[PDB]
């Protein structure tokens, strides 16, 4: 009935946009809901953010109840534009997908981020 | 010869010595330290007194390059330098001889 | 180097001269105009500059001589576009006007028979052109480029003078008056630094304030800062700066923090606001406009006391995304390169009436 | 630098290897000389936890020690209340390394080529060509990591060595 | 003077042992 | 390895007993050379072994009745603190023993990954 949960707040989604910025300057992000998919058929990544003003949301809707069944964590943020503006990229992106690589030096800001997301899944 | 764009920073004027003394501001890309002769051919012509009323001195550069930071002098008159200049700098620009005891 | 032009109230607004061109381009970037013959350079998205006359307010602005790049000129030094130029900035002089973008090529050119005077490669893969700022009555160009880069240009002799560093993501604003000194914004750091060439000094100012404190503030009695899209030097000691959440920020160059935080001018339309995507000053005047994908130009006046600004008015007559606004006197003229599309290509929320083309409005006293 | 008191401790050894071939390093003076400094700042701050709380030698002292840990990287952000700097680790130190990050950022493909990047006068952070292993990066320069404008990954010349392979083909096939 | 030594010097004479370690440790923590 | 501040310390009988003799804080004194927090645990068996040394000893025994120092404890019938912490100790890495035995000495020789103890608050490392 919300379907719009868990919802990012202000300064964590402002977090997220940094450490997505950071990461995709580092190629640390896959784009498009089968990307983010097909990560979450290998494992390889670390968490997902998904945007609440797609139209439609059922296309996506499949990703937060395969991040439960895969253990990962997931947030909602409400602006598909912001989303793409973290990507470096100019058109709406709904899906942005963390990859693994423990061989990156934001790992911490990887650590806290979902120390985050896990403080709001429960 | 790329584009040396030689600043003048400080300008004043000295009317009792007859100058007006500058910091003289170089950069060079792709290029490293010039002459003390160019800069005596360049910078006469934003001023039109005459080469030997140009001094030029200094010039302790930036570190790694591209830039150079020296010290100069404009005259109004030829004698002004003949009569105010330091002789060795006279003697430097090849206008002085070199009488030695 | 202080303000004092004072002629806020006397401007006739609400009767000012309303009029639109349409042009051969598409999602115009950046609209130059040179004053002493008046004349106006225009660069699009489809790789064109475009020469236009002004000095007759009456009408439209007159089409004199166009350039297009394209394909040709893929090798970098061939004298010709092959991507898409971001800005365009007319020199004090007249004499030349510069374009580039992200052929990472700034080329200018001759304004007397538009020919390629000049091409300059800026040597790093990275380093896209997003805006040029001239020094006023002066010949040092300012370069913003996309590798967190700040190239600085001698015209007279084409030649490269220093690059500035410190910006943490890349420049989308600089501005810059006749004195020696430049404001460049990066806008995701959120941090404006004011850079000194021969004192070697730069300013940070730190924006990003968190809206939680502002929630106290709805309990005394809103929307995230990410982008501070664009930044306006009106002084030597003031400045203003424009973000994407309706937030226009009134800076001293004395205080870490703004003197004043304009909260939401464009509006709204779970809720998402406007963005600024074009801001001028005319300098040392007390008065600056603002312009948006929201169909309007406010105009807002600023307190004698440099310590808050108020609103003189609107231009509702430009329907579509404003992406560079300049203003000319004598009498006031105001053109506007509106576009379909942002500069910087980004998307679109179903803006009213895009269109491209060139808005012009006349105020007077 | 400081030797150890114990010249062979095994389990002791075993971590010198693992970190120096984690981090490329080359000497165990190298390591030596991160906990000498690491000796004396975390004896100092034993010394105002003896101190009371808001004592002005604690406030301004105590700070400029986080501002000069929060400036070289190794503070986080969240854990800003004095007690961190006597849990940390000394792998935080070799963290940040230049000649590690650059490798974080990618680009080095071995901890070992990057030494041998960084001695053959490339990467520079600005304009400052560095050729210095142990920076202790100033957290905002990460960005501007990036290749000299000459030094090839870099360009604008291509280096007599390449000149050569040039040489041996065009006047061995041509003339 | 022997000329029995060929093996490698400082940090290349460092490369090899970490090299072995990895292989050996792997199979001993299994 | 997996090393990380706090330390975690296991405390017999036989360590209080030298640090009374010689007038040295325990707590203090391994903070001052581990330079970081401390864990101080005490189990059941150095408390019951304090029931015998009693009417000599108040003075250790209301030492250890501090709030400072956490409990631990087994629950068994006969079990002493000699070889209780043998087998907690061996199955984990982390624990780090306070004492002066030489026959419990030799059995953290044993099992790597365990640092020493020594007079009163010298430590020594793995």
């Amino acid at each position: 009935n919300p379907k719009a949960f868990p919802l990012a707040d202000a300064a964590l989604t402002q977090q997220i946009l940094d450490v997505v910025q950071q990461a995709a300057n580092l190629r640390q992000l896959k784009k498009g809901a089968n990307e983010a998919t097909k990560t979450l058929n290998r494992g390889i990544s670390e968490f997902i953010i998904m945007a609440a003003d797609c139209e439609p949301i059922e296309i996506l809707l499949h990703l937060p109840l395969l991040c439960e069944d895969k253990n990962v964590p997931y947030v909602f943020v409400p602006s598909r534009v912001a989303l793409g503006r973290a990507c470096g990229v100019s058109r709406p992106v709904i899906a942005a997908s963390i990859t693994t690589n423990d061989a990156s030096a934001i790992k911490t800001q990887i650590y806290a981020v979902k120390d985050k997301i896990e403080t709001l899944l429960i | 010869s790329d584009a040396v764009t030689i600043r003048t920073r400080k300008v004043i004027s000295n009317p009792l010595l007859a100058r007006k003394q500058f910091v003289v501001d170089v950069l060079h890309p792709n290029r490293a330290n010039v002459s003390k002769d160019e800069l005596r051919e360049k910078l006469a012509e934003v001023y039109k007194a005459e080469k030997d009323a140009v001094s030029v001195f200094g010039f302790r550069t930036q570190f790694g390059g591209g830039k150079s930071v020296g010290f100069g002098l404009v005259y109004n008159s030829v004698a002004e330098a003949k009569k105010f200049e330091p002789t060795y700098r006279l003697v430097r620009y090849g206008l002085a001889e070199k009488v030695e005891k | 180097g202080r303000v004092f032009r004072y002629f806020g109230d006397k401007l006739l607004i609400s009767e000012a001269k309303q009029s639109f061109t349409r042009v051969g381009e598409n999602n115009l970037t950046c609209i130059s105009c040179f004053q002493p013959r008046l004349f106006a350079y225009t660069v699009s998205k489809d790789l064109q500059l475009t020469k236009y006359d002004i000095t007759d307010f009456s009408k439209r602005p007159k089409k004199l001589k166009y350039a297009k790049g394209g394909a040709k000129y893929i090798p970098n030094t061939t004298e010709g576009h092959y991507d898409e130029i971001l800005t365009v900035a007319a020199s004090p002089d007249g004499k030349y006007v510069v374009t580039g973008g992200r052929d990472r090529k700034l080329i200018v050119w001759s304004t007397e028979s538009l020919s390629p005077v000049k091409v300059i490669p800026t040597k790093d893969r990275r380093g896209e052109v997003l805006s040029l700022a001239f020094r006023k009555n002066s010949d040092q160009l300012y370069a913003s480029c996309a590798d967190f880069k700040i190239r600085t240009y001698s015209i007279n002799q084409f030649s490269q003078l220093e690059i500035l560093y410190g910006h943490h993501d890349i420049v989308e604003d600089i501005s810059a008056l006749a004195m020696e000194r430049c404001v460049t914004v990066g806008a995701r750091d959120r941090t404006a630094m004011l850079w000194k060439i021969p004192d070697e000094t730069r300013l940070t100012f730190r924006g990003g304030d968190e809206p939680q404190k502002l929630l106290r503030r709805w309990m005394k009695e809103f929307f995230c800062e990410g982008s501070i899209d664009v930044v306006s030097m009106v002084d030597d000691f003031h400045f203003i700066t424009g973000s994407d959440n309706g937030n226009i920020c009134l800076w001293s160059l004395a205080k870490k923090k703004p003197i004043f935080t304009e909260r939401i001018a464009h509006g709204i339309l779970l809720l998402q606001p406007f963005w600024i995507t074009s801001l001028y000053a005319i300098p040392y005047s007390n008065v600056f406009i603002s312009g948006s994908w929201s169909g309007s130009l406010k105009v807002w006046k600023i307190s004698d006391n440099l310590r808050s600004f108020e609103l003189l008015g609107e231009l509702s007559g430009a329907k579509g995304v404003v992406t560079k606004i300049q203003v000319v006197e004598s009498k006031f003229r105001i053109l506007a390169s509106i576009a379909k599309e942002h500069r910087l290509g980004r998307w679109i929320a179903n803006v009213s009436g895009a269109r491209n083309g060139i808005y012009s409005a006349v105020i007077d006293q | 630098y400081s030797t150890p008191k114990r010249p062979y401790e095994s389990s002791r050894l075993d971590a010198e290897l693992k970190l120096a071939g984690e981090f490329g390093l080359k000497n165990k003076k190298e390591i030596y000389r991160i906990s000498f400094q690491l000796s004396k700042i975390r004896r100092a701050a034993r010394d105002l936890l003896t101190r009371d709380e808001k004592d002005p030698k604690r406030l301004f002292e105590g700070n400029a020690l986080i501002r000069r840990l929060v400036r070289v990287g190794v503070l986080s952000e969240d854990k800003k209340k004095l007690d961190y700097v006597l849990a940390l680790k000394v792998e935080d130190f070799l963290e940040r390394r230049l000649q590690t990050q650059v490798y974080k950022l990618g680009l080095a493909k071995s901890v070992h080529h990057a030494r041998v990047l960084i001695t053959q006068r490339h990467i520079a952070v600005g304009k400052q060509i560095v050729n210095i292993p142990s920076f202790m990066v100033r957290l905002d320069s990460e960005k501007h990591i990036d290749f000299a404008p000459t030094s090839p990954f870099g360009g604008a010349r291509p280096g007599r060595v390449a000149r050569r392979n040039a040489a041996r083909k065009a006047e061995a096939s041509g003339e | 003077k022997t000329e029995k030594p060929k093996k490698p010097k400082g940090r290349a004479y460092k490369r090899l042992l970490y090299t072995r370690r990895f292989v050996n440790v792997t199979l001993v923590n299994g | 390895q997996a090393i990380k501040p706090p330390y975690q310390v296991l405390i017999d009988t036989n360590f209080i007993n030298f640090s009374i003799q010689k007038k040295v804080d325990i707590v203090r004194g391994m903070m001052d050379c581990l330079l970081a927090k401390c864990n101080p645990l005490i189990t059941d068996c150095v408390m019951a072994e304090l029931e015998k040394l009693g009417p000599k000893y108040r003075i250790a025994l209301k030492l250890a009745r501090d709030p400072r120092i956490k409990r631990l404890s087994c629950s068994h019938k006969g079990t002493y603190a000699d070889d209780c912490l043998v087998h907690r100790v061996l199955q984990h890495k982390c624990y780090i023993v306070a004492t002066n035995d030489a026959g419990l000495k030799q059995r953290i020789r044993k099992i790597p990954g365990i640092p020493l103890m020594s007079v009163g608050g010298h430590a020594y490392v793995i």
